[PDB]
RNA sequence: GACGGUGUUCUACGGAGCAAGGAGGGGAUGGAAGAGAACAGGUCCGUUAUGCCCUGAGAUGAGGCGGGCUGCACGCGCACUACGAUAGAUGGCGCUUCUGCCUGCUGUGAGGGAUGAAGCUGUGUAAGGGGCUUCUGAACGUGGAAUUCCUAGUAAUAGCGGC
């Protein structure tokens, strides 16, 4: 959409993060308190509710590009792997975290199907409420 | 500092016959045991319900009695099966998580059971030679 | 301390071309004087001293 | 390393002896002449025959 | 529309009290950050076209685990100039020029003879060499004081300048200059 | 509609600046206004040009800059040049051009390479060593 | 033919310090409050050395008596924070 | 719609064929006596000079540069004096 | 069509330094190239290049299957990863871009990551060689005499292509 570049991207993430927790419709992974978010990591996320700050990270940029696939998401949340007595390399996130957020949004009726535009009017109307609140 | 930090702490703590340091945070302090790293110790302290941000020295007997029993079998607190260091044993077939004094007794039986059948990997592993594909001509002296 | 402005560059004569002979001209009372310096000196430069009693050549 | 070889010096003296009164004391003029008179190919060679001539002229 | 080197500190009233080092300390090229890619600083006479606050920053990206970190050295200088300001009440750009002056020697000792006539002579030092030795002693006392201690690099920079601009005997830069000068006058 | 366009390049970065004329001052690098920019080098290198050519000479322009390829410090030096050689191309056509000739003198005493392009170029690599000048380590015995 | 000088003649880890305090008692917290209010620059390192306490605890002492006390933050990075006392 | 395409390895004999066909097609059905000049194509290989393992080890890279021009002139039955050139690789589609 | 051309300071009239103007400045940059001699330098394991000797059916020829070239008391040459706060961990921002930037925890063996255990998997006729998950967690506290490479978009740091 337009106007999503005018708001500070760290306050948008906190403005529909607390909004998502107050609907009780999202269901996290099979277990998200025990796993580390990728193969190039060593320890689990320090925060307790990374799964909601991680979903609103995907919903900001589902509205910039307009269509997200389950391979760009793994490729965008990677890290540097420590390979010991060798030099390090770049690996992406688990392909399982990125698709479980593309179905929570679908069941709530936000992203439709489309490969060139993934948002319904109920999604565009909701996102436009957070833009106008954190000017 | 009204309530940010405590006023007095115990300097020593005894769990599973090892003296935990009582001035560190909880998930780090349990790594003095042998069999507990920082990646499974912080999972037990999250299913139980312990506060991650609290020194181990300041704990009642209720907590130290709970988590000292969760460490025996972690499959009862609810951690998956792919997290234990000893799955699907070759002698009976049951998964478990050996800890402390039961670690060094487990491989010491492997080396002995393998010499009766005169294996080769159990003769090299007994006198300290490299058992995986490494080349022993310039390194390892 | 004293001063002086280099006005002639005689030559570079060190153990391994390190020092460079020079001809200073004291300013509180005009007096030419020879002297050996260590850094990359040019003409017109003004060096310091802390005693002006040697000529080196 | 700005020395001029013999083929480029030996040529500028042949030019300063035959077409001498056609030359004056600016680079942009003497270059126009050596394009008229000589027949070389390299554009770097005329640029140096013309630059050596303007020094010969004011000498 | 005047330029202050971090939007707070002015370049006038930064008078260099000396007279031989004045044409060699460049407070002339101003900017609101000590970062300027140029070509006019190459050459045998381009050593006097580097700003003075840039000579001191690029002395800190050493020991090649830190090669080429110039933005991280510029960040650590914003904070050291805050401590120098609120603590001593004077211009932080003007106490760095007083340290370079009170920490560069004025005479050294050289060799002449060959193995039987090895003779410690005495020489003076031209200005441009007197600044390469000042900058290198200030930064080598800042790297020692931070290696394995619990102190931060921006506080190890502040203590080293507020002590060298007063000749306080707590500075690694000034105690190291007084051996050079005392020794260099005993061989004479 | 009054508009111009310019180009800046530093190493292999390339930027463009479209300069219209509305009645308010503004900047927008890559669609982000000039208040949420986080590059503190992009704010210090781009607001010492607004002090070397005074503010009053630009009160009613709005620049839109772009830069999509290259490193990080190089990208600044490309935005910084398309923005400076657009305050002149504007004063050449729609303003007093004797007012374009003196601020062009004020920008050149500051630095010649905020209007012209640096020509320094990366050197190739030669065999027998890891770079252009360095060689591999020799051994004498 | 024999490693005889490649062996390192060194020492045993030149002596260490005592562990630093991790508890803050009330009487010393009121001593930190004694002279921390007439200072120009106070960092978490200047505090953790006069009283010998872990530098992660030395800042919670400053955050606490910054809410109602005399100090107040004047700048903060991820690698430093300074508290200027309000005399 | 005629479309003449050229390609060859040496260039001092591709310019001749693109100038000798300049005049024998001037006074004909077509006009616009010009030929586009695309950017060349390159193929590289790098190898060792030493035919065994002795000496200093020395490398050398070879190139196969290929020039190519284009022609676009619509006519109707206007040739075989194009097929009489030794090195240029004529193409007529 | 950039020539030390113009000005300037020295010259043996061969040329050299420093300035301005300039998209480019002092062999415009980096390469490629490189007479005629020498060495008993290297290659017969590169070649249906080659003299002489050797070998000839239970062949010193041609195939197929297993083993080895990877064995390990010890001496040496080139490298990769480290010995920490100018840092490590975890998140956010940049995308078909990048090797960066901001950051709640750690105040010190949470630095380092060798060696070995149990369980899951890819290529292939054949693999405890190659990857992944939990555990184990060495030596190492910036290195003796000696010694190598380097003059600017270079040295050093962090990486991506191809063969």
């Amino acid at each position: 959409i337009e106007g999503i570049y005018e708001v500070m991207p760290e306050k948008f993430n906190e403005a529909l993060k607390s909004y998502l927790k107050s609907t009780n419709e999202v269901v996290p992974l099979q277990d998200h308190d025990i796993m580390k978010t990728g193969e190039g990591r060593e320890q689990a996320p320090i925060e307790e509710d990374w799964y909601f700050t991680r979903m609103a990270s995907i919903v900001r940029q589902i509205s910039i590009k307009g269509a997200v696939t389950s391979e760009f998401l793994a490729k965008r949340y990677g890290s540097l792997k420590n390979r010991g007595c060798r030099p390090s390399k770049y690996v992406g996130a688990y392909p399982e975290i990125g698709e479980s957020v593309l179905e929570n949004l679908k069941n709530m009726g936000w992203i439709n199907e489309h490969p060139k535009d993934m948002l319904t009017e109920k999604g565009k109307t909701i996102v436009r409420e957070i833009i106008e609140k954190v000017r | 500092n009204y309530t940010y930090d405590p006023a007095e702490v115990q300097y020593i703590v005894r769990i599973h016959n090892t003296n935990i340091d009582g001035t560190k945070r909880i998930p780090f302090a349990l790594t003095k045991i042998r069999g507990i790293g920082i990646r499974i110790a912080t999972a037990i302290c999250k299913r139980l319900g312990i506060d991650l941000r609290k020194r181990a020295g300041e704990m009642g007997e209720d907590e130290m009695k709970r988590i000292s029993d969760a460490i025996l079998d972690p499959a009862s607190v609810g951690i998956p099966e792919s997290y234990m260091n000893h799955q699907r044993d070759i002698i009976d077939g049951t998964t478990s998580h050996l800890i402390g004094t039961r670690l060094d007794a487990d491989l010491r039986m492997m080396i002995e059971r393998g010499k009766k059948n005169k294996r080769i990997r159990a003769y090299r592993l007994d006198v300290g030679l490299k058992v995986r594909g490494q080349r022993t001509k310039s390194n390892g002296r | 301390e004293f001063f002086g402005e280099v006005t002639h560059v005689l030559g570079r004569t060190g153990g391994s071309g390190l020092l460079t002979q020079v001809k200073m001209e004291l300013m509180h009372n005009k007096r030419t004087i020879q002297r050996a310096v260590k850094g990359p000196v040019a003409v017109g430069d003004i060096i310091e001293i802390l005693e002006c009693e040697r000529e080196h050549r | 390393g700005c020395v001029r070889n013999k083929i480029v010096k030996r040529a500028a003296r042949t030019i300063a002896e035959k077409y001498f009164q056609r030359l004056d004391s600016t680079f942009d003029h003497n270059l126009l002449v050596v394009q008229d008179v000589a027949v070389v190919q390299s554009k770097k060679l005329k640029n140096e025959i013309a630059g050596y001539l303007t020094s010969l002229y004011k000498k | 529309a005047e330029i202050n080197l971090f939007e707070k500190y002015s370049y006038e009233e930064v008078k260099v009290n000396n007279v031989s080092l004045r044409p060699y300390i460049n407070l002339s090229r101003r900017g609101i950050v000590p970062h300027a890619a140029t070509t006019i600083t190459k050459g045998t006479t381009g050593k006097a076209r580097i700003p003075i606050a840039e000579r001191f920053v690029c002395s800190l990206m050493r020991h090649g685990r830190n090669s080429g970190k110039k933005r991280l050295a510029i960040n650590i200088f914003e904070d050291a100039c805050f401590i120098i300001h609120s603590m001593t009440k004077k211009n932080p750009l003007q106490v760095l020029v007083d340290a370079i002056v009170n920490s560069g020697p004025r005479e050294d000792t050289a060799r002449i003879g060959r193995a039987g006539s090895m003779r410690r002579t005495s020489v003076d030092v031209s200005p441009l060499k007197r600044i390469s030795i000042a900058i290198s002693n200030l930064s080598a006392g800042i790297r020692n004081a931070s290696f394995r201690n619990r102190i931060t690099l921006a506080e190890a920079i502040a203590n080293e300048l507020i002590a060298a601009s007063t000749n306080s005997q707590n500075s690694y830069a000034v105690n190291k200059k007084k051996e050079i000068e005392r020794i260099a006058q005993s061989n004479r | 509609v009054k508009s111009v366009t310019t180009q800046g390049k530093k190493k292999r970065a390339v930027a463009t600046c479209v300069c219209t004329q509305t009645g308010e001052f503004s900047i927008r690098i890559n669609k982000v206004p000039f208040k949420l920019i986080t590059n503190t080098l992009m704010i210090a290198k781009l607001k010492e040009i607004i002090c070397i050519v005074e503010q009053a000479n630009i009160k009613d322009l709005s620049f839109d800059i772009t830069c999509k390829i290259g490193g990080d410090v190089s990208r600044v030096y490309a935005v910084r040049m398309a923005f400076a050689k657009a305050i002149l191309a504007f004063y050449g056509t729609y303003f007093d051009e004797w007012k374009k000739q003196e601020i062009q003198k004020r920008l050149l005493d500051f630095d010649r390479f905020s209007l012209v392009a640096d020509s320094r170029k990366r050197e190739p690599k030669k065999f027998g060593g890891p770079g252009a000048r360095a060689r591999y380590q020799k051994s004498y015995r | 033919g024999t490693r005889k000088d490649k062996k390192k003649w060194g020492d045993g880890r030149k002596k260490e310090e005592v562990r630093r305090a991790v508890t803050v008692s009330e009487e010393l917290l009121a001593k930190v409050r004694k002279d921390v209010g007439r200072a120009s620059v106070v960092t978490r390192y200047m505090i953790g050395s006069r009283y010998n306490l872990n530098l992660g605890v030395a800042e919670n002492v400053l955050r606490h008596l910054s809410n109602e006390g005399v100090v107040q933050q004047v700048l903060g990075n991820r690698r430093m924070t300074i508290y200027a006392g309000c005399r | 719609k005629v479309c003449i395409d050229m390609a060859s390895l040496e260039e001092k004999q591709i310019n001749k064929v693109c100038r000798e066909f300049y005049e024998y097609g001037k006074t004909f059905i077509d006009d616009l006596q010009r030929e586009t000049v695309l950017p060349k194509k390159v193929e590289s290989i790098t190898t060792l000079r030493n035919p065994s393992g002795q000496g200093t080890k020395k490398w050398s890279r070879y190139k196969m540069i290929v020039h190519l021009r284009n022609f676009y002139l619509e006519a109707t039955h206007q040739v075989q004096f194009l097929r009489n050139f030794p090195h240029v690789e004529i193409n007529l589609s």
